[PDB]
């Protein structure tokens, strides 16, 4: 058993990282005060859910997590909410002022005060584990801590541990659910000092998430709970072969090895299905071929795209409830023949699937209904370029008046990051038109 | 349509499947950067400090 | 716990501070006498932003009221909610200033600056985390112009990185006291362009228009125009004193409004405005809300355009419809948004509606048009300027003409860099 | 009010389209930068499609359908039909074609020879055409030479030898046609084509001057001796051109070539649908094409090629610039038929 370490950033990484333990809460049994009856091992065991749950004498399963925000009205709700019985308080670091969505002020002003005591408490998590991994670090792009302090983070965190996978879930701005404007300046700072430093990232475009809860689950205008639990439910279809028995994805190092086949290329697209409303009077459950078929519709994907017009690299099929391979396959070879599925010629065209027998879980009284079968495809396509390009157009607007440019060298940034930044993303465009267009 | 590397535990199976073949700065350095930019915001406090002063 | 010091300078400054602090009083259940007898837990959420907590549950406003005459803080602490304010932070002279920034500035606002410092460091010794500053005063006088400006300056040396927030009364000619208004205000935006974070340009002129024309006003009184202001204010800082989803401390808003630090100026604007029992729909709201007779700045944003906007919906509507409504006025009007900054309109929604009101919609807009308010002022200055009339008045305090020459020619800039990003394209 | 934008100044046909739609007092042009637009009329290269469909509360939809290029590249078009099993290597409309690269550069080129060998033995025609600059000879030596000295990429077809020749004249002529496809898939065939005919009379003995071979409306005004003489402009529509085949042929142009055209369009549109629909899209396309086909004396119709950023004819320009204001942008759009519609399966 090898351990794995959360680290959640700022607001977004904070929030989706409740939703995320709950989650892992009720799909391993543990209630709210960290005790699990089914756990026969008191005081401690090299199970698969000790990846992500250490255990003390008196029977408390808590989780390996950090939660870090430069502010703590967020964090407090943690302290206070129905887990806060899980986390010791060590493992909640709040700050008195936040970033004011300003990357600068983030990594450099507020950063660089308590950098070292983020590292310090993660120290205290390493030192409890016989062979750790690595860290998964949830963060937005937008805000000045998911952004600014995130990227001095994995900086520190490449040079304490040097032989550490580190994986992203990186929420992606979008103006549906943000009252920022500066968000396309602090993804690009981000994304350039962080590139290096990460080994596989998962974005989770908030219009993306904002759409399923519209169309899918008939929410006229989701709040951030609606849509932490539904990303919740991917980040947990992406960690369960690490909390689970199992023989795919079973540590960190296997993302970079099975989706990423060059370093800077490693932002894979997450698909998700079925999402369905608890609401409804009664769906009619679907099949393996049906669900399937729909990891290849943009309405549910985790970024907005055309796999159509890329061509893919890899593509590991994540399934959960009542599955057999052999409906895989009979589902996979008609989808063949009807889509439009590109591999690059040096790369075999296949599939990578993973079934786990327990079926998703769903958070009593949410909004999504319970279903006997998912799946979450993870495909490294360069067709997720569109949410670079986008993102770097923005950026292009507003830096070509130097809007907005002073608040971050007030802050001590200089102006040559900004193009430096920019450069670096007009390259990393660049790479993917060249695995991809002919 | 060959499939591969089939495993079967108690909680689920993994196996793939193949269609077709085929054809960092050190502690110091971020030290630097850290104090290099307190620096010009001190610059900055005290040009608006001296300004202030006149 | 991001707390606010208010400041309240002067005739125009003490009389707006006095009923806001009367309209969110009343928003968060505190009685004339500091006590509290609401009935939500919002109302109580976000009440250190504003209100001290004393013995016995009492509420008492982080408000400084500052005048250089004794005559209207005294009204105060005879009005309605004049019990509510902390006896110490009264600071006032009996000298005056005479409607002369110069007095205010320099000779008799110097004599008593350092007072009013000291209470303003009482207060943000005892903040757990001091988000900044926010004063109410008048352009066209001279304790709140004069002073106002010269205690902005005296804590900006004393809190550097701390957000400066003004609500900053334009003089009008229709609306005037003195002759030598264009003068002081001239001065005052000198200091403002300089030393402020966010300013919230409200104009005299803009206010007296609506309570005649709009709200069907026979003879406007300058209580009726405190009434707008009142109620702007209420609005502006709704997202501040409440609970939602959106945060929004003083430095994020600075962020996100302000691509330039020298065009910090807003144009408030507020809906609705009915001479009145009907129920006003989401869309009347919102076309109310942007038309030009319901903006306190008396400028026409058509003439201009909007760097950033920011509105907030009060009262329980269609979050949907409100989304649908802000996205149908910048698509059908595109020519007067920049659109250089993506998205940059962005609006939040609160479910508390302000007294006697179903709903209602406050919103600031960083616009290109607040250029005319300047010219405005800088017209009327140089053509007293030009023959050097009534200048003895602020000779004779030890000023000299160069500094009017400065303080115009900076003004003038600010006019000139309005005018480059109304004409700048993608 | 709707807001659109010109990306491309130089398409005649939607400067009409723009020209029209301001002209309905419902619609707004913006400078071509602004991104808050619901119709753009997008650039014929690098068309930014990725930043479609982001805008909140903005529908949008674009003049140009992204993939649709697999149709309008003759090179392209030929990997298409021979790997495409809608279209198989024996698709019975579409003249035997070979990808060749340049030498200074798969390929194609040992494959040709091997048909073009056949030709020779068998005393059977084998004269071919070479484009991309067209050069037609009957000697294969010739042909690759051509594409040697060049540095892009061509395509070796069949030169139809027995055209169908109009009387008098004894001359050659192609067959333009207009294809509107909107949102949902559905393929509009304009009612009105045109023939563009060669002013020379056929000569199948000398393809040294290409002026009665090449029926383009550019190397006829200026290399033809005869333009103008026997149709305005060297253009004749369907209302003459059916009027003649029954004269001449006793038949109808729907029965004789206009049946397999419209089989053709559907093949070729069908075939790409899956590619790029935008049913379940962001964004929502649109896209005009221009198919052209040759008529061999046998009345069997050929396809040519599709081009997807066709001209006009000036006599049609008018009804169907207002076609595709009325299915394709109105459609979405609505304010406060001219085309048949070829069904099918979606
Ligand atoms: N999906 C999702 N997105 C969130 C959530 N909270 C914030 N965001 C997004 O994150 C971006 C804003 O960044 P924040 O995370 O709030 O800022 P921060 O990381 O706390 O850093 P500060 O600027 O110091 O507050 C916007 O794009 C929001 O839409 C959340 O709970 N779920
Ligand atoms: N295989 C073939 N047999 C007979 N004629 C042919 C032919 N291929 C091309 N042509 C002649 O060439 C002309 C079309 O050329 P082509 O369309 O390939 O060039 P182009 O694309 O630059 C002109 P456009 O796109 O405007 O139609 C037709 O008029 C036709 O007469
Ligand atoms: N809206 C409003 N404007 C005022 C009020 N009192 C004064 N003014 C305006 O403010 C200017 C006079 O400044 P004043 O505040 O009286 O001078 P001070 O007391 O020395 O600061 C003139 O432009 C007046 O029109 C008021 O109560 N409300
Ligand atoms: O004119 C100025 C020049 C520098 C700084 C400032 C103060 N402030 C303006 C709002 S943005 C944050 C900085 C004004
Ligand atoms: O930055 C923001 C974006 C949207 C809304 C707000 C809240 N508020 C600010 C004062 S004016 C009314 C609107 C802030
Ligand atoms: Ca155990
Ligand atoms: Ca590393
Ligand atoms: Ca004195
Ligand atoms: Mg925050
Ligand atoms: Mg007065
Ligand atoms: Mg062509």
């Amino acid at each position: 058993m090898r351990e794995c370490i959360s680290i959640h950033v700022g607001q977004a990484g904070v929030q989706i990282g409740n939703a995320c333990w709950e989650l892992y809460c009720l799909e391993h049994g543990i209630q709210p005060d960290g005790q699990m009856p089914s756990d026969k091992t008191i005081g401690g065991g090299d199970d698969s859910f000790n990846t992500f749950f250490s255990e003390t004498g008196a029977g408390k399963h808590v989780p390996r997590a950090v939660f870090v925000d430069l502010e703590p009205t967020v964090i407090d709700e943690v302290r206070t909410g129905t887990y806060r019985q899980l986390f010791h308080p060590e493992q909640l670091i709040t700050g008195k002022e936040d970033a004011a969505n300003n990357y600068a002020r983030g990594h450099y002003t507020i950063g660089k005060e308590i950098i070292d005591l983020v590292l310090d408490r993660i120290r205290k998590l390493a030192d409890q584990c016989t062979g750790l991994q690595g860290f998964l670090v949830f963060h937005s792009f937008g805000g000045g801590t998911g952004s600014g302090f995130t990227s001095l983070l994995m900086e520190r965190l490449s040079v304490d541990y040097g032989k550490k996978s580190k994986l992203e879930f990186s929420i992606y701005p979008a103006p549906q659910v943000s009252t920022a404007v500066v968000e396309p300046y602090n993804s690009i700072l981000t994304t350039h000092t962080t590139l290096e430093h990460s080994d596989c990232a998962f974005m989770v475009d908030n219009e993306a998430i904002y759409d399923i809860c519209r169309r899918n689950l008939d929410i006229e205008r989701p709040t951030y709970t609606n849509l932490n639990r539904l990303i919740s439910q991917i980040v947990s279809s992406i960690t369960a072969s690490l909390r689970f028995d199992g023989a795919l994805n079973v540590d960190l190092t296997e993302f970079q090895t099975n989706l990423v086949p060059y370093p800077r290329i490693h932002f894979p697209l997450a698909t998700y299905a079925p999402v369905i409303s608890a609401e409804k009077a009664y769906h009619e459950q679907l099949s393996v071929a049906e669900i399937t078929n729909a990891c290849f519709e943009p309405a549910n994907q985790m970024v907005k795209c055309d796999p159509r017009h890329g061509k893919y690299m890899a593509c590991c099929l994540l399934y959960r409830g009542d599955v057999v391979p052999k409906d895989v396959n009979a589902a996979i070879a008609t989808i063949k023949t009807k889509r439009s599925i590109q591999f690059v010629d040096w790369c075999p065209t296949g599939f990578k699937v993973g079934i786990n027998y327990q079926p998703p879980t769903v958070v009593p009284g949410g909004d999504l209904a319970k279903v006997q079968r998912a799946v979450c495809m993870l495909s490294n396509t360069t067709a997720i370029a569109e949410a670079w390009a986008r993102l770097d157009h923005k950026f292009d607007l507003m830096y070509a008046k130097r809007a907005f440019v002073h608040w971050y060298v007030g802050e001590g940034m200089e102006e040559g990051e900004f193009s430096e930044a920019r450069e670096d993303m007009a390259a990393l465009e660049k790479d993917y038109e060249e695995v991809g267009v002919d | 349509m060959e499939v591969i590397e089939l495993n079967k535990c108690t909680s689920g199976q993994s196996f793939e499947v193949i269609l077709k073949p085929p054809s960092d700065p050190s502690l110091e350095e971020i030290q630097k950067k850290l104090e290099a930019a307190e620096e010009r915001r001190k610059y900055q406090e005290a040009e608006l400090l001296k300004h202030l002063a006149e | 716990m991001r707390e606010i010091v208010h400041i309240q300078a002067g005739q125009c400054g003490n009389q707006i501070g006095a009923k806001f602090w009367e309209v969110i009083s009343d928003e968060h259940g505190i009685d004339p006498t500091g006590s509290y007898h609401g009935d939500s837990d919002l109302q109580l959420e976000r009440i250190n932003v504003y209100y001290n907590e004393a013995t016995g549950n009492k509420y008492v406003p982080r408000a400084i009221l500052v005048d250089l005459e004794p005559g209207t803080m005294d009204s105060v602490r005879s009005g309605p909610f004049g019990q509510i304010f902390r006896p110490d932070n009264f600071v006032f002279g009996q000298s005056g200033a005479g409607n002369n920034w110069a007095k205010g500035h320099y000779t008799e606002g110097a004599e008593l600056v350092d007072s009013v410092l000291d209470v303003v460091r009482k207060e943000s010794e005892s903040c757990d985390c001091l988000q900044g500053f926010q004063l109410t005063h008048s352009l066209g006088g001279g304790t709140g112009s004069g002073m106002g400006t010269l205690l902005i300056s005296k804590i900006r040396e004393e809190y550097p990185d701390r957000i400066m927030n003004t609500f900053s009364v334009m003089p009008s000619p229709k609306v005037s006291d003195t002759v030598v208004e264009p003068y002081n205000a001239t001065l005052s935006v000198h200091q403002l362009v300089e030393n402020t974070d966010e300013t919230y340009c409200i104009d005299n002129e803009a206010l007296y228009d609506i309570c005649f024309r709009t709200l069907k006003l026979t003879t406007p009184t300058y209580g009726d125009l405190n009434h707008l202001v009142s109620a702007t204010m209420s609005g502006v800082t709704t997202c501040l004193r409440f609970p939602g989803q959106l945060n929004a401390d003083l430095r994020k808003l600075a962020v996100n409004m302000v691509p330039f630090p020298r065009l910090h100026f807003f144009m408030p604007g507020f809906a609705p405005l009915t001479s009145q029992y009907r129920a006003l729909t989401v869309p009347e709201l919102t076309q109310q809300m942007f038309d030009s007779k319901n903006m306190m700045a008396a400028c026409d944003p058509r003439h201009g355009r909007y760097l950033t906007v920011a509105a907030i919906f009060r009262g329980r509507m269609s979050m949907k419809e409100v989304d649908e409504q802000m996205l149908n006025v910048q698509n059908k009007n595109s020519s007067y948004f920049v659109e250089w900054i993506p998205n940059n309109v962005k609006t939040a929604v609160c479910d508390i509606p302000p007294r006697g009101l179903k709903m209602s919609a406050t919103f600031i807009g960083n616009s290109t048009a607040i250029q005319e308010l300047f010219k405005r002022i800088s017209e009327q200055f140089t053509a007293m300027f030009r023959r050097k009339a009534f200048l003895h008045w602020y000779t004779g305090e030890g000023m000299d003409e160069m500094e009017f020459t400065e303080a115009e020619s900076n003004m003038n800039d600010l006019v000139s860099e309005y005018q480059q990003y109304q004409d700048a394209t993608a | 009010m709707y807001t659109f934008v010109v990306r491309d100044e130089n398409s005649s046909v939607y400067a009409e389209v723009s020209r029209l739609l301001l002209a309905t007092g419902q619609w707004k042009r913006l400078r071509k930068d602004n991104p808050r637009f619901n119709l753009m009329l997008g650039e014929r290269n690098r068309l930014p499609f990725g930043r479609l469909g982001h805008e909140p509360g903005l529908v949008q939809l674009v003049n140009y359908y992204r993939g649709a290029d697999k149709l309008c590249r003759k090179a392209s078009l030929v990997k298409l039909i021979k790997t495409s099993p809608e279209l198989s290597e024996s698709c019975t409309w579409f003249p035997e074609s070979y990808v060749i690269y340049p030498t200074n550069l798969t390929d194609e080129r040992e494959v040709f020879l091997a048909a073009y060998n056949r030709r020779r033995e068998g005393r059977e025609g084998n004269v071919w055409i070479a484009k991309s600059g067209i050069l037609i000879s009957s000697e294969a030596s010739e042909l690759l030479d051509f594409i040697d000295e060049q540095g892009q990429v061509h395509v070796i077809q069949k030169y139809l030898e027995k055209p169908l020749l109009l009387e008098p004249g004894h001359r050659k002529f192609d067959i333009r046609s207009w294809v509107l496809v909107d949102h949902l898939y559905n393929i509009y065939l304009y009612r009105e084509g045109v023939l563009r005919t060669s002013s020379e009379p056929y000569n199948s003995a000398n393809f040294q001057d290409k002026t009665c071979h090449l029926t383009n409306h550019c190397i006829q005004k200026e290399y033809s001796k005869n333009y103008g003489r026997y149709e305005e402009g060297n253009e004749m529509f369907f209302e003459e051109f059916n009027q003649y085949l029954m004269d001449a042929l006793n038949t109808t142009l729907e029965n004789s070539i206009l049946l397999q055209i419209k089989h053709i369009i559907r093949s070729c549109l069908m075939c790409i649908e899956p590619a790029i629909s935008t049913k379940h899209l962001h964004y929502q396309s649109f896209q005009l094409f221009g198919f052209d086909f040759m008529v061999d004396e046998e009345l069997k119709v050929w396809l040519i090629e599709v081009n997807g950023a066709p001209a006009c004819a000036q006599k049609l320009y008018a009804e169907l610039c207002q076609g595709i204001v009325d299915v394709a942008i109105s459609s979405v759009f609505p304010l406060a038929s001219i085309f048949i519609k070829l069904h099918h399966h979606h």
